[PDB]
């Protein structure tokens, strides 16, 4: 694995002086702060998103992302998105993003809560899925996704306890193909109930 | 060099005793493309395996 720092974002230092993620857009309600970005928070009927400024080309990677979701409801809304798009995502009803894209979205749905593997070709509007809750936990929840020989796998540390390297199997597709290049991204999204929803570290690898 | 130890560890915020390009980044508004150069030369020659971080010995030559 390399370690890909233009495509990564994490504390303590996040933001720049101006408020801006060094290599990353951020768009709609999203707020960098600089030990983590809320992609989204606790208010009604938010979005908000991340993008990377441009495009990685990696046949192989791995990303890990360390987020929270957290909220005063048993039940809580919408959830967060993590993407590799072939285009940056504007704006839309899709945990903060537009409806279409070409590439794949791993969707934590809080309103379940479900994470599930969405692909798109960029013409339309679940490939695998799992039931995790992962709100409101004591430590922060990780997704490791890996895209390695037409594979993807998602593995999960479900915040439980304060071992970072504890990732469960969540879901895997198989002979998956994606865009050659592309941006990763987060979004989020909240409607009448809302949490907020926190990342505190996208960390990219390049696999060889 | 004592000096030059200690911006290496005050640099280390994630504790691994290697320096990322994001860490790198704290390390010098500048714009992106210009951070972006210097920090990619750094890496070109400091790090021998490649893997996106630079250990103390490799930091100092
Ligand atoms: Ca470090
Ligand atoms: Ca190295
Ligand atoms: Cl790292």
């Amino acid at each position: 694995r390399r370690f890909e720092y233009k495509y990564s974002f994490k504390g303590p230092h996040l933001v720049q002086s101006d408020g801006t993620v060094p290599f990353w857009a951020h768009a709609g309600n999203a707020i960098p702060s600089s030990d983590q970005i809320r992609v989204a928070p606790s208010l009604k009927s938010q979005r908000g998103s991340v993008w990377t400024k441009t495009k990685a080309a990696f046949e192989n990677w791995e990303v890990e992302v360390t987020f929270r979701v957290t909220g005063r409801g048993r039940i809580g809304a919408d959830g967060l998105a993590i993407w590799y798009a072939e285009n940056q995502g504007l704006e839309g009803p899709v945990f903060g993003s537009a409806d279409l894209w070409n590439g794949v979205g791993i969707f934590f749905d809080s309103f379940n809560p479900a994470i599930v593997i969405i692909g798109n070709n960029g013409q339309i509007h679940a490939l695998a899925s799992c039931q995790r809750d992962f709100r409101n936990k004591p430590y922060p929840v990780r997704a490791k996704i890996t895209y390695y020989q037409n594979t993807l796998t998602v593995m999960i540390n479900n915040g439980f306890t304060p071992d970072k390297n504890d990732y469960e199997f969540c879901a895997k597709v198989e002979n998956m193909i994606i865009p050659a290049q592309g941006h990763f991204g987060i979004s989020a999204a909240t409607g009448g109930l809302a949490d907020d929803h926190d990342v505190l570290s996208f960390l990219t690898f390049q696999l060889t | 060099q004592e000096l030059q130890l200690h911006y290496f560890k005050m640099h280390d915020y994630d504790g691994n005793n290697l320096l990322d390009g994001l860490e790198l980044s704290t390390a010098i508004l500048m714009s992106e493309d210009e951070l972006i150069n210097i920090i990619d030369g750094v890496l070109r020659d400091d790090d021998k395996n490649n893997d996106g971080y630079i250990d103390y010995a490799e930091f100092a030559k």
